[PDB]
């Protein structure tokens, strides 16, 4: 009976879970694109989004600095969070991270894998799933339906 | 190797005779040409006479023709034992290597024109005689499963080929055996395989890009 | 508790060939438009993804040389330029990573 | 009798096939190069006038066979089952291409032809049904249209809902048969002979023959049914999955000969539609279509 | 040990006469000493039975089992020799007629236990066999209709005879 609980049980315990997640978050901020097991990447996605919000609060905020200090073990990253990532995501209200499933791991444990990144990074674009064009057969028929309904009141 | 390896034939042709463009006609001339190159080739004939003494260009084409017909007919029966006597060790793998697990039906239709010796050479000592053959033949090759993959069951097509025979003059038990065929550049292309082929393009790893 | 009788191959064949124990056939396998290799509908193409990361490693390798040591992350945005490209006015005051190869067609 | 026309028309169709098949003696090899994005550079050594683009797809893999609806031979759309004629570069088109304009037309034309086949055999042999034309309508119109002239006896009978439902049942039967769309490029003379009785078809053949420098006219056959075509068609009738004969509308200026336009919608297996989406599209396919 | 599966590719039939259906090609291939349980390999071999070559490869590429890659590699080798050596025209025109696993020669080792007791462990090997038959996969299985079931029942009734009498 684990109804309503919003966390995975990871690592050696609750504290170990935080540290495992913290290490992934630290890697994500530095490199902006990280591969982990799909479950662990999903666990860390929420923290990645909330960290940007703390960065938006501002450099001078004391709580933001303490939060940034705890989560970014490599302390050179803290300037990056407040002066690079937060300015980038000023317009958005959320959805800063992009997470997609990668083919399973070829390492005899066949782990389910994911790629987690921050949006807007400098790295080569991921091969995202592109929806079909309006020129396809089904789309054109729907486009015809849309035009008639809009034009005819 | 303590014992020297024994070779009864030599791979290749000592001097590859170049057929004259247009020779495939009127199906003299080439008869004169062997006379014309007598210095290069008659001397070879003279040496062949010494070790043989019964080598007459007049009668060799008949014997040379006979070997050609019989050698191929072994392919139908697949009598490799006979065929080894008829052809040299250089010729044998070329004829038979790709016919394994296949059945070939080959027959000889009447010869269009008389066979003629066209070029001979000598080198312990080997003597090679090139002969010119124009003949109509039939060929059909099948799969393991009996399905036809090449040729037409029974239609005669005229063939002009130049076949090199060879003999080991020194050996007492040597004989004239089919050795090689010289293909002229001007020859028309042979019939294509019945089936259709895919020639794969370059395979590229993720790093690479097509060009 | 230990077995009271040997289990016959007739019983055993019913256990290990029951449909519940068989490998399910997958209906979500599709071919990738760009590379022409196989993929699952909900999963990224592994061939195309393989291209992206190996280019990423090349970029990150160049980054390591420029920084030269740990704890040298910039406080300014980063940008990658390939041979034949020069920083624009908007590119002013941003770390530039230089790559010997030409700009990949897919990368823009 | 109508059965006789099917027999005689089929005989002429087969006679032309053998004549062209016999026309090519021996085997001549044509090199056709794959120019598509995937598997680039592959060269298919095919036989002239016998092999088809489907055979090239067979060499590569089953994905090409299942997903390829059309081929681009030297920049022109070709039927998958139309024998290749000369050395060229070939590319395979699918329904999910970024701009599948040519594929959409071929699917639309084929579905219209399937409508004609159903109509001919639907009515009782007592009445006389004559196929006039299949107007070329944009896919945006929302339905494919086939024009037909029924007997004067039915000059004021209109199909009911059950009658229209009956038509779709025949169409689905055609799909289940999985009949390949045979292709012939034939000179006017033979096409006119096959379609001598139908005045409407005859004039259409004349137009489509004058258009080309020679008298070549495209003929396509589904089973026994035969028809003239505006261009390339789908490989097989199994491509269609959802099919509907939406409605029939009488063309008002048809006093000399009452022409009734038949309308329907279809979608391939590759692009299926959800239940609700299909219903809404079907409703919009029951409205008149004006060729533009 | 016996190695008859390899020999089957050497059978040569006589030329077919003009009035006869074209014989489909058959290719036999195997990989012998595979470090993998035959019981485990059966499931992978079972799944691809009857499928086309491309369909079998697609399913194997996305299976997480160790044996899937082994079977896939064998299937690709079988495909190449079919076209290269057995006069198969189209690579795609192939289906899995037979696919099964057999026991290999195994090695006996010692499994240590708690109190100086031991057990005999087996280092298991297995073989994998396939036959590829040219042509589309045979049509799938069609279940009996209700009318077919009724017809069989009536035949049983009509077969009844008066038993143990003249
Ligand atoms: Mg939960
Ligand atoms: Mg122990
Ligand atoms: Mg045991
Ligand atoms: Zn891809």
């Amino acid at each position: 009976i684990s109804h309503g609980r919003v966390y995975r049980r990871l690592g050696l315990g609750p504290e170990s879970r935080i540290h495992l997640l913290r290490n992934l978050l630290t890697g994500l901020v530095r490199h902006e694109r990280i591969e982990a097991t799909w479950a662990r990447a999903d666990e860390m996605r929420g923290y990645a989004e909330k960290l940007i919000d703390y960065g938006k609060l501002g450099d001078t905020n004391e709580r933001a600095m303490r939060m940034a200090d705890f989560w970014l073990t490599e302390k050179d990253l803290i300037p990056k969070l407040f002066k690079v990532l937060a300015p980038r995501f000023q317009g958005q209200n959320g959805n800063y991270t992009r997470m997609l499933q990668i083919p399973n791991r070829k390492e005899q444990d066949r782990a389910k894998m994911a790629v987690i990144e921050y949006k807007g990074n400098y790295l080569p674009p991921l091969p995202l799933p592109h929806r079909d064009s309006n020129l396809t057969l089904l789309n054109q028929l729907l486009l015809g339906l849309q035009q008639d309904l809009h034009h005819n009141q | 190797l303590e014992r020297p390896i024994h070779l009864a034939c030599t791979a290749g042709i000592f001097d590859p005779y170049v057929p004259p463009e247009g020779d495939a006609r009127m199906s003299l001339t080439q008869r004169t040409e062997r006379l014309r190159k007598n210095a290069a080739s008659q001397l070879a004939i003279r040496k062949i006479r010494e070790f043989d003494a019964n080598f007459k260009t007049k009668d060799f084409p008949e014997k040379a023709k006979d070997i050609f017909i019989e050698a191929h007919l072994c392919l139908n029966n697949s009598d490799h034992d006979r065929l080894h006597t008829l052809v040299t060790e250089h010729c044998f793998p070329d004829m038979v290597w790709d016919l394994k697990y296949k059945t070939v039906r080959w027959g000889f239709v009447e010869s269009l024109e008389p066979a003629q010796v066209v070029h001979v050479r000598c080198s312990n000592m080997y003597g090679q005689v090139t002969v010119r053959l124009h003949t109509r033949q039939t060929l059909a090759i099948y799969d393991r499963f009996g399905r036809l993959m090449y040729g037409q069951e029974d239609v005669p097509k005229d063939v002009l080929e130049y076949v090199v025979f060879e003999r080991h003059l020194m050996n007492p038990y040597g004989s004239w055996r089919m050795h090689a065929k010289i293909v002229p550049a001007w020859a028309p292309p042979k019939q294509p395989i019945l089936k259709t082929l895919m020639i794969p393009g370059p395979q590229l790893k993720p790093w690479e890009e097509y060009e | 508790a230990a077995p009271k009788n040997r289990r016959t191959i007739e019983v055993n064949r019913c256990r290990r060939r029951n449909p519940q124990k068989l490998i399910k056939i997958k209906n979500n396998i599709d071919i990738c438009p760009e590379c022409g290799h196989l993929k699952q509908k909900h999963v990224l193409c592994g061939y195309c993804y393989e291209k992206v990361r190996q280019e990423t490693t090349k970029i990150r390798q160049q980054i390591g040389a420029q920084e030269g040591g740990p704890f040298r992350a910039p406080s300014v945005e980063t940008m990658v330029l390939y041979t034949g490209e020069k920083p624009s006015e908007k590119d002013q005051g941003k770390r530039i990573v230089e790559r010997n190869i030409k700009r990949p067609s897919w990368f823009t | 009798s109508p059965t006789e026309l099917t027999e005689m028309r089929n005989d002429l169709f087969n006679r032309e096939k053998s004549r062209q098949l016999s026309l090519t003696p021996r085997t001549e090899k044509i090199e056709v190069k794959h120019v598509g994005k995937t598997d680039p550079g592959t060269v298919f050594v095919m036989n002239k006038n016998i092999s088809t683009p489907y055979s090239c797809a067979m060499h590569l893999s089953e994905w090409y066979c299942s997903k390829s609806i059309l081929a681009l031979v030297d920049g022109q759309p070709w039927d998958m089952y139309k024998p290749l004629t000369k050395s060229c570069e070939i590319k395979f088109l699918t329904f999910k291409d970024p701009d599948p304009k040519e594929v959409n037309k071929a699917y639309w034309r084929s579905c219209a032809m399937m409508l004609g086949c159903v109509i001919e055999r639907a009515f009782k042999d007592d009445y006389v049904v004559s196929l006039v034309r299949a107007p070329e309508v944009p896919v945006i119109a929302g339905a494919f249209c086939y024009d037909v002239t029924l007997d004067k006896r039915l000059d004021e009978w209109m199909p009911t809902k059950e009658n229209l439902r009956s038509f779709t049942k025949d169409a689905h039967a055609l799909i289940y048969r999985d009949l390949p769309f045979e292709t012939l490029d034939v000179d006017a003379r033979v096409a006119l002979e096959i379609f001598q009785h139908n005045k409407y078809k005859v004039d259409f053949i004349e137009e489509k023959a004058s258009q080309n420098p020679e008298r070549i006219v495209k003929l396509h056959r589904i089973g026994d049914f035969i028809d003239v075509s505006e261009g390339p068609l789908i490989p097989r009738t199994s491509v269609c999955f959802q099919y509907e004969v939406s409605a029939v509308h009488n063309l008002n200026p048809s006093q000399p000969n009452l022409i009734r336009r038949f309308q329907g919608l279809s979608l391939p297996t590759h692009l299926r539609a959800q239940f609700t989406i299909w219903d809404k599209l079907v409703e919009r396919s029951r409205k008149m279509v004006t060729e533009d | 040990i016996s190695r008859k599966w390899e020999k089957k590719n050497k059978i040569v039939y006589p030329p077919q006469l003009p009035g006869e259906p074209r014989r489909p090609a058959e290719i036999y291939h195997c990989r012998r000493q595979i470090k993998y349980s035959k019981d485990k390999m059966w499931y992978l071999a079972k799944m691809i039975r009857g499928m086309s070559i491309d369909q079998a490869l697609a399913q194997l590429e996305f299976n997480d089992k160790k044996g899937a890659q082994i079977i896939k590699e064998v299937l690709l080798e079988a495909q190449d020799m079919a076209v290269r050596d057995h006069n198969v025209e189209f690579r795609s025109n192939l289906h899995i007629a037979e696919s099964t696993s057999g026991r290999g020669q195994c090695l006996k080792r010692i499994r240590y236990h708690g109190r100086g007791r031991f057990g005999i462990m087996e280092k298991v090997y297995c073989h994998y066999f396939v036959k590829l038959v040219e042509g589309p996969p045979p049509p799938p299985e069609v279940p009996k209709t209700a009318v077919d079931h009724a017809k069989d029942y009536i035949q049983q009734l009509r077969s009844r005879t008066i038993i143990h009498t003249l």
